[PDB]
Order: structure tokens, then C-alpha cells, then sequence
């Protein structure tokens, strides 16, 4: 109720400007957990139209093409990009009633005036209360047209749920003081709607006495538009998978260049009398079962996501101006300044052939042990994990930048790179670019410091 | 899963024995000895941490 | 007194020569009542002559055949005493569903729950039996989980007989689309299903029994595939000439258990052709997902509960020894895995077995299937099955087995101390 | 016991080269089939063809 | 029709559409569905839960 | 069966005499002993 | 198949959790991840 | 059942089990005085006639 009337007021204020219907949803148990909903910090939502580009950048072409480049001083575009994808989501409102409630009871315990057709009994675990505003450009609605959410935690994470509008206009265009009288005219009907994935559904209200009712929009939904509007989902999806493809062309590649005689970069003990053909036909055995289970996390896409930040092009060119210089002069060193890569967080593939149980997300923090140490590779507490003794593995590491190493049991490694110059860019900042940390309720005003706790408006306490 | 409960069998290794199966092999009389390993999971009546 | 009836009950479970066909109707049948009322006399010359030949008793494992036995064979079709002991098992337990809750302080809900729902688990309605023939009336926080998704859209799930429904039994094996019989399961028989599935089977069978999976669409196709079934009218020279008309199968399938003197082999066999239009599916192991109760919701919200159970299928007790070519074996709860039963029937498991030769027990310590392995995830942990492994054969240790099914809600606590507990 | 040392120099040569053209033979059976965006896109578009 | 009994189905030819009316009937209902007829068993499933259903005194 | 007693024992392996058995971390009743014959 | 080294004498360990030993997997247990990886399709 | 000690033993030492350790009755050097078929694994014991 918070949320909903208040934006509907303020989407009536702002609808000269971007004509935005508002949405009013609320969400559940389905849609994440218990603990995710009571530190939920903010919402991100994005209109993106039957074409599949954007609103909020350029009509007509972007400064985005140019697939990928593959460098690492721009390393996408430049921080100009990053500008343009902060500047493409909106921040909406948002409420949580952390509780377990009835829905129609709730509405009945304010002063809304609830009537549906039928009497749905909807009970679920807690409450968060949302509104979306879908951008028509014209007075006319595209049916085709498709929704992205975005729910942040203050750790950093994201999650994007995304749908059609022709789910969400199906059934309602087909049919169709300024508090009080929202009141007493009130809801008409609660509609639950699943994604395009169909791995969440949540529920819709529709009031009458919004604005969205005099309006008199119209509603069409083209064949055609709805075949290029799941083609342009598909590359959005696929940003992901082929990048994947072209980790395992170039290992091919790779192998092939090398003729089958491949080094070794990692420090481990061997035994000369151990079989190796038993070793070299569970490499192909495993390599497959790495791509049968290939998701978006995984190592690969973790090492991209810090060079998709805002400060990481130009530390990166930091990174080799300070390589990329003279040896210190005998007048520098003697009243010059001291002047200043000791360890580096990998992220790492774990694929085990003997239970085909594989781990995707691993940190590992690698770094150059003394006495021509190649790569030795310890955990966050120094455990030094040894999975890659056993026969049953194999490990595939990634930098953080684009270099590439895949580990065969007894440390012997094959060393290559990322190739992402198939993937184009703009879509290559939308599925996973680091987004950054915008200020809100109990936050510190300067750039990090010692953070206090978090809010967690919860159930356990009262709200106070 | 119901066609590949043999194909969990073709694999000839065993299973780590879990954590609450080893809170069983102790007598109701020397579980509070020193000689027990699992008691630095038994920490709530209520729960299994 | 129910000594004698649990006697009898541990003498026919833990025999080794139970007769096979008794795993075959039950599949067959499911428990539904105008299905089993075609097999009415079948059942009851089933009992009669099978128990004067041998002293144990029949469907005893399965717990459909028991209430139907019980409701619908009260006519006098068996002799008094067969029929004493059906009853006296029934009432053994509605009387270990009396000791579950507490009825002396039962009246009026809780948030939408009844009050007996929170003191003890074995009302409560998010439970799922490991052996579940219907599907029970109170679905509210629970979902089914068949492959990837939960099968909350109630539009996965319809089922018709006698119109022969030809695309459900080509994708029989497919999971996605289950089958129920459409009439949902209310909460007496429901509970009175857990009790028989979770208390009196493992507490009198010392888990020695085991779940297995009758291939029933390529079991059909050559047991009932003779001619003699086909060409009926709605020949008895020899009998050799009925052996060679129903094949040898059934031969040596029903060759005692209802044969007798005024009903002969083929007309026996025609009275056991005549359900099988209710045919049911392939088995399909499923994982249920309920979060807990409001009470028990207070610290971890988010834990959910993963909870295997098996759809379609049979709890065995022996091996049997001709079906061993139509049967799969499905360890899935840390209940009914006796690898006894898994060696006797597969042969990898048997391999398994014979190379790790301390995985032969009993106490729930036989290594699962890691699709089932979520022990801190279950209802029932290992203390259950290590309870079941050393317990005695008496009617206390049922009792018991429903004692150690009081919840640790704090309402639970309010309750079971305000009896003085 | 019996283990070498990780130095850098030591290698693991090709295993009878007839293992490595058997990881060539599976790559051009991998080529054809399993891109795995197929399977999503026929199913949202047998989804949406279902509604 | 023909097709139907042997190919898919594998019947013996003592028996034909003449002496088995319900089998003559399922014909038409067989057909219709083109699809599937790889598989066998659950059109011989079918027969056998037609005749065990046609086979009652109700 | 050597690596299977000592996690029976809880002891440590083997790694003029010395300190072996380290003092206990706290004690309110002195010290200690308690010899056997099988 | 062999491997070409650069020592040509092997040395001993002590078995730490710091030191990275090879596998122990005498003759066995690898003739068994030879046949599951055979019957694992 | 009596003979092993179900409440305790599973594991090994050796690929014998762990229960052929704590009993004569659960292990295959001991062989009973009248044997008809035999026995599967014969890797300590070796036969003489």
C-alpha cells in the first residue's frame, strides 16, 4: 500500500517526459529467500523494447558495436559504457513486510476495497512491495516489449529476472483527496505471472482508479516482432554459453599447435612408474562433462566482472606504466621515494570424472613459491588445497585477467588465453558488468570505511 | 533418477561416513570423553550444526 | 492383546518365501475400491488357500491391501479368524494414532493448521510417506519437485480409465507429465498411511526390507500376451493344455496361491486379467519441498526440507525369485534399503556389495544414492535407523517409534508439557 | 618414497599420438549439435507457442 | 488398419477385424494418431486393457 | 593400521629424552599418574 | 605415454599438507576409474 | 548378528572389512571343517592338497 499509491503519484507526475504505465507487484517466497528479503537493499528495472536494444541509450546505433577488441586498457569500451548501462536501469521504489500474511486480509486491514472474481486464498511468507514502469514510446504499446529486474544485496550481488509485457497485458488490455478515493475504488484483480524462464512466477494488482485507466493506449502483438524479440533474448542469453564455446575451440586450437607434448606450470610431486594413458583418456572423459554443466557462475565470468568496474580501465593501464618503465637511476634511488604482485585471486573449474560432481565457483589465491617455483595454489587460509594430487580431477584456472590455464592431475598445465572477440559488447555489459555501490540508509558518506551493520528491517524485532 | 540409481552403483568407491551417522557409535557414557571427535558439532538442542 | 497379530506379522515379513504376485496386485491395483472389487473372490481364495498351505499371512506389505481387505472382504468371504487378525491390525493402528497426539488438549486451529498438526509429525500434513498411492488433500505449503521445477500449476496431473489414454502410456517413462487417479487423499487415511509406512513396517521388519520397481509395461507385453487371455468368451483336457495356454509365467507364478478345487488355473488367471485396465505408470522417485510450520519457521526461514518418496510402487519384503527380469531397485530412504534385497535382485549393487563387504548392514549405514544423500536435509535422521536396526518385535517398540515423532516447536514444547510429559 | 621434483623443463609427451587424434575426431563430432542455446529457445518457443 | 495390426501391432493372422469387433473399432481411433508408432508396446497395452475392459458383466 | 589407532588413541605420530606430554592447559587438582599390568 | 623428467633420480617426501604429492592409487583403483570412465556413457 | 558388532563397524584397514577384525566369524582365513563351493576371496589363504 506504501509504495503502490505513492508511485502511482509520482509516475502521473513524470508521465509527460517518458510515458511509464506503473506496475504494481509484490513478490514472495518463490522469488528468494527469507534472508535475501530482509536485507534486500534496492530494485533495478530496465525497459527494453521489441527491437532489444535499450531506452536509455541512442535511438538509432550506439558508440557499442566494435564486437569486443580484446584489450585490456579499454578492456570493453572505456568507462563510457559503464556510464551508458548506469544510466539505462532506474531505481523504482520499494517496501518489505517482513511477515507471514494474507494478502486480501492485509488490504482488508488497510482501507483498500478488495472484490475479485472468485475468492483466491493467497497466504505466503513475507511481503515486498514493487512498482514497475514500462516506457511506452508512443501512446501505443508494443506486445513484444520485455521487463529486467534487478535485486541487489549490499555484498555486491545481483539477481535479473526477466520477462515479456505480453504476459503481463494478456488478460487486462483484453478485458479494458486522490488517497481516499484510491481507497474506496480499489483493486479489480490479482494475476500471477511466471518469467520467460518459467523458474519464477509472482503476482500483479491492477486498480481501477489509476491513471493508467483514462489513458486509452493501444495494444497490438505482432508475429513477427515476437520472433525478433526472442532473437534478440537469444544473443542476450548466449553472451554467456559461447563464450564458454570459445574456451574449448581454443584448447583444440591449442593442442593442436602443440602436437600433444604439453608442459608443466604447476608444482607437483610425480611418479615415473604411474600409468599416463589411464591419465590422458580421463582428460576427454572430464572435458565434455565441464561443458554438460557450464552456467553463468562459473570462473570464467568471475574473472571478467572486475574488468567490467568502473576503476579497472584505468588501473589497468596504471598496471603496465609502472611495468613499462626505465630500471631506476642511481640518482633515483638514493632520493627518490620507495617505490613499491605478491598474490592473485584465481578463480578455478573443479570437474571430478568419478562422481561427475563438478564445482564452478572456487576462489584460489595463487601465487610464484621461491626456488623456480611454477604456480603453487592455497585457499583463503593457506590450506593449499591439493585437489589437483588425485586422479579423479581436473582443474581449469582463470586470471584475472584474460590468461588461461588448463591443469592436467599431476600439475602439467596448458597455458593460453581468453579470446572474446566473437562477443559483441553490448551485451557483453548487461548479463555481468559491475555495477557500482550507490548510497542509502546506514552507509558511510566517504568511499569505505569501517561499514556498521546492516539495516535488516526484519520480523524477528519490531520495525522501530 | 529412477534410471540412473544403478548408474550410481557402476562406480566402485565408498562414501565418506557423514557427520551425525558417527554421533552413534557411542556409548551413552563416554559421548562427554575426550576420545569423542564430534562433539565440536553438538552445539544446540534444537539443531544439527 | 495383539501379540498373536504381531506375531503373525513378523513370521510373514521376515520369511523368505513370500509369494510373488502379492508385489503384482498391489501395482495393479493401487487401492482403488472399484478395482478391487473385481478381485474380490480372487483376494479372498488368495488368503484362504495360500494360509492353509502356509502359516504366514498375505498383503500384509503393502498397506492398500490392508484397508481393503479389512472394509470390503467383511461379508464372511474368509474365515473368522483371517479376518480377526485384518481388524485387530487396523485397530493397532488407530490405536497408535490415539498415543501420536494428544487428545486431551486437541481443539481448534492454529494458522490454518490443526493444533495436533504442531505437537507431532506424524499429523502433520508436509510429511510424505515413502510408499504414497494417492495424493493427499492438504497441499498448501508443499510443492513436488518431478525433474527441475515444482509441479505447483495443478494442470500436470489428470487420469482416466477405460477410455484407454494411448500418449500417457507412450511416455510413461517420461517424468515430466505424472498421473494421478484423482482423488485426493484426506487426513485420517493419510496419516493412518504414514504410521503403517514409517512405524509398524520398520520396527517389525528390522529394516530388512527394501523398495524395488516392477517394470509393468514390458511385463505386460508377454505375460498377458497369450491368446487365452485375447479369445475369452464373456478347454480343460489335461492340465498341460491349460499350462501351454497362459504360458509357462503364470505357471509357476499362481501355481498354489489360487488354484484350488472348484476354481481351476485359466479361469483363475482370467479373474486376475480382469483389472488391468487400471495400469498406472513406470515408478517415479519424487522429491517433496516443504518449508516447515509457522512455529517451527522462527530460526532458519529459508531451510527448506528435501523428503524422497516413491510414487507407483511396491515395499517389499523378499527377493522375488522369478520377477527379477521386469524390477528395479529403488534405495531411497534410509527406510527399505536392505542390500540383501539390492544384490538379490541387480547385479552391480551385488558387485558393489561383494567388493565393499561391510556395506552389507542394516542400521541406515548402507551408502545411498547422492540424489538421496541430503541427511541434514531429512525428517528422519540416522538415529531413526539406528534405533530400527536393535529394536524388539513387540508392539511397544511401534509405540515408541510414534513417541520419537514429537516436534521440537515451542508450541509442541507448551503442549507435550502441559499433559505433564 | 619414489616422486620427482616439479621442476620446470619436465613435460608429458604425446600418449601414442593415436589418443590425440581421438580428441580431434571428438571435436569434429562435438561441431555439429549441442550449442545448448537450442534447447532454451525451443522451449521458451514452445512455451510461448503453448499460451 | 492393416498397417496398424502388422507392422505396430505384430498379430497372428488367426485373428482378424471380422472376429474382433473392438479391434475393428480401435482401428479408426489408431490411425489418427500417425505419431508414436515406432513405439509398440503401448498400443499392445491398449489392446490388452480394451479387451480386459470389454470382458465385464457390466 | 598404524594411521587407525592413532585416531583411536587421539595421540600424535612420531615426529636422551625430551618433554614429550606438554602441561595440560589448566589444572585444580595437581599432578598426575595411573600405571597398568595386564 | 612416459613422461620426459629433468632430474634423473626421484627423492622421498614426508607427507605434510604442504608439500604436493602425487596420487596413491597403486594398480587397483585405477583399472577401476578405467572402467567407470568406460561405462559411465 | 550377534558375532560382528553392528553398531560400530564399517570402514576398513586393509580391503578386509572391519568386522572381520573384531570377530573369528566375519573373516575368510578361518574355514569351516566341511566346505562344499569354494569361497570367493582367497588373497591371504592359499590352498594345499
Amino acid at each position: 500500500m506504501e509504495t503502490h499509491l505513492y508511485s502511482d503519484l509520482a509516475f502521473e507526475a513524470r508521465f509527460a517526459d517518458d510515458e511509464q504505465l506503473p506496475l504494481h507487484l509484490v513478490l514472495d517466497q518463490e522469488v528468494l529467500s527469507n534472508e535475501e528479503a530482509e536485507t534486500l537493499r534496492y530494485v533495478y528495472y530496465r525497459n527494453v523494447d521489441s527491437a532489444g536494444r535499450s531506452t536509455g541509450r541512442a535511438p538509432g546505433g550506439d558508440e557499442d558495436d566494435a564486437p569486443a577488441s580484446d584489450d585490456a586498457e579499454d578492456a570493453v569500451g572505456g568507462d563510457r559504457a559503464f556510464d551508458r548501462e548506469r544510466r539505462t536501469w532506474q531505481r523504482a521504489c520499494f517496501r518489505v513486510l517482513p511477515r507471514p500474511l494474507e494478502l486480501l486480509d492485509y488490504l482488508r486491514q488497510s482501507g483498500l476495497t478488495v472484490t475479485l472474481e472468485k475468492e483466491q486464498r493467497v497466504r505466503m511468507f513475507y511481503a515486498v512491495f514493487t512498482t514497475l514502469g514500462l516506457r511506452c514510446p508512443d501512446n501505443r504499446l508494443s506486445g513484444a516489449q520485455t521487463l529486467h529486474l534487478r535485486l541487489v544485496w549490499p555484498d555486491g550481488s545481483y539477481r535479473d529476472w526477466e520477462f515479456l509485457a505480453r504476459d503481463l497485458l494478456r488478460e487486462e488490455m483484453e478485458a479494458n483527496a486522490r488517497t481516499d478515493e484510491w481507497k474506496g475504488a480499489g483493486v479489480s484483480r490479482l494475476r500471477e505471472v511466471w518469467d520467460v524462464q518459467h523458474r519464477v512466477r509472482l503476482r500483479v494488482l491492477w486498480y481501477v482508479n489509476s491513471f493508467w485507466r483514462s489513458r486509452e493506449l493501444s495494444y497490438d502483438d505482432h508475429e513477427v516482432e515476437l520472433y525478433r524479440a526472442l532473437d534478440a533474448y537469444r544473443a542476450r542469453i548466449a553472451v554467456e554459453y559461447v563464450l564458454i564455446r570459445a574456451v574449448r575451440d581454443e584448447i583444440y586450437a591449442v593442442l593442436r599447435r602443440d602436437g600433444g607434448a604439453l608442459p608443466q606450470r604447476f608444482a607437483c610431486h610425480v611418479s615415473r612408474n604411474m600409468s599416463w594413458r589411464v591419465v590422458w583418456e580421463l582428460c576427454r572423459h572430464a572435458l565434455a562433462l565441464w561443458m554438460d554443466w557450464a552456467d553463468v557462475r562459473s570462473c570464467i565470468i568471475k574473472a571478467l566482472t572486475p574488468r567490467l568496474s568502473r576503476g579497472a580501465a584505468a588501473a589497468a593501464q596504471r598496471a603496465r606504466r609502472q611495468r613499462e618503465r626505465s630500471a631506476p637511476k642511481p640518482q633515483e634511488l638514493l632520493f627518490g621515494p620507495r617505490n613499491e604482485p605478491a598474490e592473485q585471486t584465481w578463480y578455478a573449474d573443479v570437474v571430478r570424472c568419478v562422481r561427475a560432481q563438478v564445482d564452478l565457483g572456487v576462489e584460489v589465491r595463487a601465487a610464484r613459491c621461491p626456488r623456480t617455483g611454477l604456480w603453487i595454489v592455497r585457499d583463503r587460509r593457506g590450506r593449499l588445497r591439493r585437489w589437483l594430487s588425485q586422479p579423479e580431477v581436473c582443474v581449469l584456472y582463470v586470471t584475472p585477467d584474460l590468461d588461461f590455464y588448463w591443469v592436467l592431475p599431476g600439475g602439467f598445465a596448458v597455458s593460453s588465453r581468453v579470446t572474446l572477440h566473437g562477443l559483441a559488447q553490448r551485451a557483453l555489459r548487461d548479463r555481468f558488468q559491475n555495477f557500482e555501490a550507490v548510497l542509502a540508509r546506514g552507509m558511510h558518506v566517504e568511499a569505505g570505511r569501517q561499514e556498521p551493520e546492516t539495516p535488516r528491517v526484519s520480523g524477528r524485532r519490531l520495525p522501530f | 533418477a529412477a534410471r540412473r540409481i544403478p548408474h550410481f552403483y557402476r562406480v566402485r568407491r565408498e562414501v565418506p561416513r557423514t557427520v551425525n551417522e558417527m554421533k552413534q557409535d557411542f556409548v551413552v557414557t563416554d559421548f562427554y570423553k575426550v576420545g569423542n571427535i564430534t562433539l565440536y558439532t553438538e552445539l544446540h538442542p534444537f539443531f544439527d550444526f | 492383546d495383539y501379540e498373536e497379530t504381531l506375531r503373525l506379522f513378523k513370521t510373514t515379513v521376515t520369511s523368505p518365501n513370500y509369494p510373488e504376485l502379492c508385489y503384482l496386485v498391489d501395482v495393479l491395483v493401487h487401492g482403488n475400491v472399484d478395482a478391487f472389487l473385481l478381485i474380490r473372490t480372487f483376494v479372498a481364495r488368495c488368503i484362504v488357500n495360500m494360509f492353509h498351505t502356509r502359516q504366514l499371512l498375505v498383503f500384509a506389505h503393502s498397506y492398500a491391501l490392508v484397508t481393503l481387505i479389512a472394509e470390503h472382504l467383511a461379508d464372511g468371504a474368509l474365515p473368522p479368524q483371517l479376518l480377526f487378525h485384518y481388524r485387530n491390525l487396523v485397530a493397532v493402528l488407530r490405536l497408535v494414532t490415539r498415543i501420536s497426539a494428544l487428545p486431551g488438549l486437541n481443539n481448534g486451529q492454529l494458522a490454518e493448521e490443526p493444533l495436533s498438526a504442531y505437537v507431532n509429525a506424524l499429523h502433520d500434513h508436509r510429511l510424505w510417506p515413502p510408499f504414497v498411492t494417492h495424493l493427499p488433500r492438504n497441499m498448501e505449503g508443499v510443492q513436488v519437485v518431478a525433474d527441475r521445477q515444482p509441479l505447483n500449476p495443478a494442470n500436470i496431473e489428470a487420469r482416466h480409465h477405460g477410455v484407454s489414454d494411448v500418449p500417457r502410456l507412450g511416455a510413461m517413462d517420461a517424468d515430466e507429465p505424472l498421473f494421478v487417479d484423482d482423488y485426493r487423499a484426506t487426513d485420517d487415511e493419510w496419516t493412518l498411511q504414514k504410521v503403517f509406512y514409517l512405524c509398524l513396517m520398520p520396527a517389525m521388519t528390522n529394516n530388512r526390507a527394501c523398495g524395488l520397481g516392477l517394470n509393468l509395461k514390458t511385463l505386460l507385453v508377454d505375460l498377458f500376451y497369450r491368446p487365452a487371455f485375447l479369445l475369452m468368451p464373456a478347454p480343460e483336457d489335461s492340465i498341460a493344455a491349460q499350462r501351454q495356454a497362459v504360458g509357462e509365467m503364470l505357471t509357476e507364478l499362481v501355481e498354489d496361491v489360487a488354484t484350488d478345487a472348484h476354481t481351476p488355473l485359466l479361469q483363475a488367471c482370467r479373474e486376475l486379467f480382469l483389472a488391468v485396465q487400471f495400469v498406472g505408470e513406470h515408478v517415479k522417485v519424487l522429491e517433496v519441498r516443504a518449508p516447515l510450520d509457522h512455529a517451527q519457521r522462527q530460526g532458519l526461514p529459508d531451510f527448506i526440507s528435501r523428503q524422497h518418496v516413491l510414487y507407483n510402487g511396491c515395499c517389499v519384503v523378499t527377493a522375488p525369485k522369478t520377477l527379477i527380469e521386469y524390477s528395479l531397485p529403488v534405495p531411497f530412504h534410509r527406510f527399505y534399503s536392505n542390500p540383501t534385497i539390492c544384490a538379490a535382485l541387480s547385479d552391480d549393487i551385488k558387485r558393489y556389495v561383494t567388493e565393499f563387504p561391510h556395506y552389507h548392514r542394516h542400521d541406515g549405514g548402507f551408502p545411498l544414492p547422492t540424489a538421496f544423500a541430503h541427511e541434514y536435509h531429512n525428517w528422519l535422521r540416522s538415529p531413526f535407523s539406528r534405533y530400527s536396526a536393535t529394536c524388539p518385535n513387540v508392539l511397544h517398540s511401534v509405540m515408541t517409534l510414534a513417541a520419537m515423532l514429537y516436534k521440537i516447536s515451542p508450541v509442541s514444547l507448551v503442549l507435550q508439557t502441559k499433559a505433564h510429559i | 618414497a619414489v616422486f620427482f621434483e616439479p621442476h620446470e623443463e619436465n613435460v608429458l609427451r604425446c600418449p601414442e599420438r593415436v589418443l590425440r587424434r581421438l580428441l580431434e575426431d571428438a571435436a569434429v563430432t562435438m561441431r555439429g549439435g549441442g550449442w545448448r542455446e537450442d534447447v532454451l529457445m525451443d522451449r521458451v518457443r514452445k512455451r510461448y507457442l503453448r499460451q | 488398419h492393416r498397417h496398424v495390426v502388422n507392422v505396430v501391432l505384430e498379430l497372428p493372422t488367426e485373428i482378424s477385424e471380422a472376429t474382433h469387433p473392438v479391434l475393428a473399432t480401435m482401428l479408426s481411433k489408431y490411425t489418427r494418431m500417425s505419431s508414436l508408432f515406432n513405439d509398440k508396446c503401448a498400443f499392445k497395452l491398449d489392446l490388452l486393457r480394451m479387451v480386459a475392459v470389454s470382458r465385464t458383466r457390466r | 593400521v598404524d594411521r587407525w589407532i592413532r585416531h583411536a588413541a587421539g595421540v600424535e605420530r612420531p615426529q636422551f629424552g625430551s618433554m614429550s606430554e606438554r602441561n595440560a592447559a589448566a589444572t585444580v587438582h595437581g599432578q598426575k599418574a595411573a600405571c597398568e599390568l595386564i
